[PDB]
């Protein structure tokens, strides 16, 4: 008990716990696609998604792990919102931005904790509803690679 | 150099002439102005930090810069008298944040990893006194501004990316559902009546209330349950998916009615082909696309509606997808409405949540094993029993998950709209790959390798 | 009686200096017990204030420690009562109970303007106009129909202007055809 | 190996009341080591043994008297930040409650743009009752 209540940070992963925060951050990427104004209203959106981030004690390495699968089925579509409200963010690598055009550059990167979400969200592939949505999971990710938003062997090296 | 007598630990001095030049530049604000005597406060002790990380090579030791540096830090946070003036702050903190990992270490860390635990010496009793200001902002739960909020955000990131992932204060370790999940405001509750419930619509919120208070808020309480505790929801809340998944068999039959019957009305003036496809957005319908006077009348609402909801006199307001519980007036109007559909589409993903975790709790075995160490272990003497099977008990909570999600939302969302269906089969397919990693302890987060 | 947990911590400053002042009366005596050059007469005189000194330091460190408890059960009683106990003092509850339901009338219509846009967003019947024979395709997502019928449709979403007068308007348009 | 109903009380309150305060404990080293110190010399004992702190010392017992001296303001000047980290809560408590308490010239400027925004709709539903009406003769 000394170690629970004063030392455990007081924030939620999983989707049941606060089922009301992750219930108004799924239906807010729901409501950021279907939008016709996407580009004026960047930061319109940005200071939404901090302040129910906030309010519900919603954890980070998580909320990035819901953007990262509620962008990537529309992609087809809105492939340049997703980049645009995630340049801005406060997740973004402001200064090792390093990009993947370089060979010298592939092992000097950014923002290593989505280096382990995605490297763990494709190296699952033993279910049935996994395996219909890995081909436009990973064009979601080849488009992040360009960007410079992950490394290259960071996600090389940590695959199946 | 005048004094000669500095015969001690002169680090454990210059200490002291630090902090004290901290306190002092941050209290006197009466020189000039109060907007740029603060900037005048505020530089003179982020020259101080930085003053501490270059010169961390010529003092005693290399280990000793890091509780220095812990200390002035955490100062600084005291002496902010404001949130506003926390805010303006902080980029100070987000972009140093390679120089709190390299704890005791004269050379800095690569990327990626941090030598800091939970339970050593400089986190030993700061982690202790964040915790409390985390605590403060979260028990003041009605004189809350959306610039609090936004402290209590930015701080909870500090830590959360200062600790490593597979670290045991970092990830939730005893899954702790949370019960002050409350989209309500205080100021329209009246006095929830129970005594003339002669309109059906009082109940129907009422037991909603109910469907919330005991599903939502606790699935251990519900799979854990007596046969009569099952009972009354269900004949609840069968009334309350029917009224509501009726209301999106109108609504997107409002969509499917629009196109359809202007393809058979093109089908009727145009015979080219056999013009079938298949439903998709109706994007931007013909003359909205290059308009740069319909756009203009738009991009400026969208400018006027931000500087509204920015300036320094409205900062007490709810969230855009706030759905309110107390008001049976605006709760009844937000979901009845067929124009709105996130109000209720806001119920399925928290109906999904939870029913998810309802199958999951029955069936598994190492799952009711998990939830035995996080219950006995803080509750010894604990009031609700868990300890076999209950083969009476597992025939009813399947086949009431099944049915409200797999037998109605599933099977009705892969007819309508196939692309929202497809975000509700992913999202609890990545809910049970985190819950099993959480079991075992988070220790596939610990094999990633760094080059 | 009910102590602040200002006052209490404001008192335990107060009873800190006392016993700094008996610290350093004592440790200046074990001083000039070390002096080298030291004399014989000071030697005897230092150490007949010695134990006067010695339980007056402890009669000050003790109650040091106890207004260092009586800080900590006061800091505790004040976390208990923040939240809405805080906020139960406004006598204008007419003001806010409207306030908050007209900005919650007003993130209702923001969602039907967006859902007005994009998601119901009735189009024109697209009929083909052909002229040029040196094109030979054609496709069916950049046809902009005619300026008559356009700077129409353009005016009616602009403001100041009747919903029962275009009406007529859009009639002069339709029945413009139904002659020819 | 049972536990009972006020023997989880007894640990529920511990936890509630620990505090960890490295100035404060710091101090008290300082305190507790001269009385122990000038509890020897009124018995008698002085040798050399490094039980205790020192012996006698010009340098190292002026060292305890820099140590004296450094951790008191060490200490006076965490309690002055306790003091004014309190003080400045309490003034935002006050000038929310403040901000709370009047709510009336800040009301006309949300029912202009909700009238406004009310009329926004009134044409793209009239626009497209005017759009679905020529397509349907056709």
């Amino acid at each position: 008990l000394l170690k629970k209540s004063k030392y455990e940070l007081k924030k939620y992963n999983l989707l049941v716990e606060n089922s009301v925060g992750y219930g108004q951050l799924v239906a807010l990427l729901i409501l950021a696609y279907y939008d016709p104004d996407n580009f004026s209203k960047v930061s319109a959106y940005l200071k939404e998604i901090y302040h129910i981030m906030g309010k519900y004690s919603l954890d980070s390495i998580r909320t990035l792990d819901v953007i990262l699968n509620v962008s990537s089925q529309f992609i087809t579509e809105g492939y340049k919102f997703f980049i645009a409200l995630l340049r801005k963010s406060d997740s973004w690598p402001s200064s090792h931005v390093a990009n993947n055009s370089n060979y010298s550059s592939l092992n000097e990167g950014g923002n290593m904790i989505a280096a382990n979400i995605i490297s763990f969200n494709l190296s699952q592939y033993n279910e049935e509803v996994d395996k219909e949505n890995y081909e436009r999971y990973m064009d979601m990710c080849c488009i992040l690679l360009k960007n410079g938003f992950v490394n290259f062997y960071s996600i090389w090296d940590n695959v199946k | 150099e005048k004094n000669i007598s500095a015969i001690h630990d002169r680090d454990s001095l210059i200490d002291i002439i630090l902090k004290r030049f901290i306190i002092d530049s941050m209290t006197n604000a009466i020189e000039d102005e109060e907007e740029n005597n603060l900037e005048k406060g505020l530089l003179n002790s982020c020259i101080g930090l930085d003053f501490v990380y270059n010169s961390r090579f010529n003092r005693s030791n290399p280990a000793s810069w890091g509780n220095t540096f812990f200390e002035l830090f955490s100062t600084i946070i005291d002496l902010l008298n404001s949130p506003s003036t926390f805010l303006k702050f902080w980029p100070y903190a987000e972009s140093r944040i390679e120089w709190f990992k390299m704890n005791t270490s004269v050379e800095p860390v690569s990327l990626g990893e941090s030598n800091l635990i939970s339970y050593k010496q400089p986190l030993y009793e700061k982690l202790r006194h964040w915790n409390d200001i985390l605590a403060k902002l979260e028990n003041n739960d009605i004189l809350n501004t959306v610039k609090h909020y936004n402290m209590k955000y930015k701080l909870e990131n500090f830590l959360s990316e200062l600790l490593p992932i597979n670290e045991e204060s970092n990830f939730n370790r005893s899954a702790s559902i949370s019960a002050l999940q409350e989209s309500d405001n205080e100021w329209n509750r009246s006095a929830r009546e129970r005594e003339s419930n002669r309109s059906s619509d009082v109940i129907f919120a009422a037991d909603y209330n109910f469907v919330f208070y005991h599903l939502i808020i606790c699935p251990i309480e519900f799979a854990f349950s007596d046969l009569e505790y099952k009972n009354d929801v269900d004949r609840s809340l069968s009334p309350l998916l029917d009224a509501i998944l009726e209301i999106e068999e109108n609504f997107y039959s409002k969509i499917k009615m629009n196109n359809r019957t202007r393809y058979s009305l093109e089908e009727a003036l145009n015979t080219e082909y056999y013009a079938n496809y298949d439903v998709m957005t109706p994007k931007l319908p013909v003359y909205m696309k290059h308009s740069n006077a319909m756009k203009m009348d738009r991009n400026e609402f969208w400018a006027n509606l931000q500087n509204i909801k920015e300036s320094d006199d409205y900062t007490l307001r709810p969230t855009i997808m706030d759905i309110s519980l107390s008001n049976t007036t605006c709760l009844y109007k937000q979901l009845t409405q067929e124009d709105d559909d996130y109000y209720r589409k806001q119920f399925i993903l928290q109906l999904c949540f939870t029913t998810n975790l309802i199958r999951n709790l029955i069936s598994s075995d190492e799952t009711r094993n998990f939830y035995k160490s996080c219950y006995l272990r803080e509750n010894p003497l604990s009031d609700i029993d868990f300890e076999n099977l209950d083969e009476v008990n597992k025939k009813r909570g399947l086949n009431l998950c099944s049915y409200i999600c797999d037998n109605r939302v599933l099977k009705f969302y892969k007819i309508k709209d196939p692309d929202f269906y497809r975000v509700i089969r992913k999202l609890m397919s990545s809910d049970e790959k985190f819950t099993t990693a959480k079991i075992d302890g988070f220790k596939e987060f610990q094999n990633f390798r760094i080059s | 009686e009910g102590r602040t947990y200002f006052e209490s911590l404001c008192e335990e400053e107060q009873s800190l200096q006392e016993s700094q002042t008996h610290l350093l009366n004592i440790l200046d005596i074990l001083s000039v017990l070390a002096d080298p050059r030291s004399s014989d007469d000071l030697l005897t005189e230092s150490l007949k204030k010695l134990p006067d000194l010695h339980r007056e330091l402890i009669n000050s460190s003790i109650r040091l420690r106890y207004d260092k408890y009586q800080t900590r059960e006061a800091q505790l009683l004040e976390d208990t009562k923040t939240g809405r106990d805080v906020a139960a003092g406004v006598q204008n509850p007419k003001s806010i109970s409207e306030y908050y339901s007209t900005f919650e009338h007003l993130n209702r219509d923001t969602l039907r303007y967006i859902n007005l846009l994009k998601r119901l967003s009735v189009d024109l019947a697209k009929q083909v106009e052909v002229s040029d024979p040196s094109v030979t395709v054609y496709e069916m997502d950049k046809w902009v129909p005619s300026e008559k019928l356009q700077g129409i449709l353009e005016q009616y979403c602009a403001p100041d202007t009747d919903i029962r007068g275009v009406d007529a308007q859009i009639k002069n348009y339709l029945d413009q055809i139904k002659m020819a | 190996m049972p536990l009972s109903q006020k023997q989880i009380d007894q640990v529920r309150t511990k936890v509630h009341y620990s505090e960890v305060d490295t100035p404060f404990n710091k101090y008290l080293d300082i305190l507790g080591k001269v009385t122990k110190l000038t509890g020897s010399i009124i018995n008698g004992t002085l040798s050399n043994d490094d039980s205790k702190i020192e012996k006698l010392t010009e340098q190292n017992i002026s060292q305890l008297k820099e140590s004296a001296h450094l951790r008191f303001l060490d200490l006076q000047s965490s309690i002055d930040t306790k003091k004014v980290a309190d003080e400045n809560w309490e003034t935002c408590q006050q000038e929310t409650l403040a901000k709370l308490e009047n709510l009336k010239d800040k009301l006309p400027d949300i029912k202009s743009i909700h009238s406004k925004l009310l009329l926004r709709i009134g044409k793209l539903q009239g626009l497209y009752d005017s759009v679905q009406v020529i397509n349907r003769e056709v």
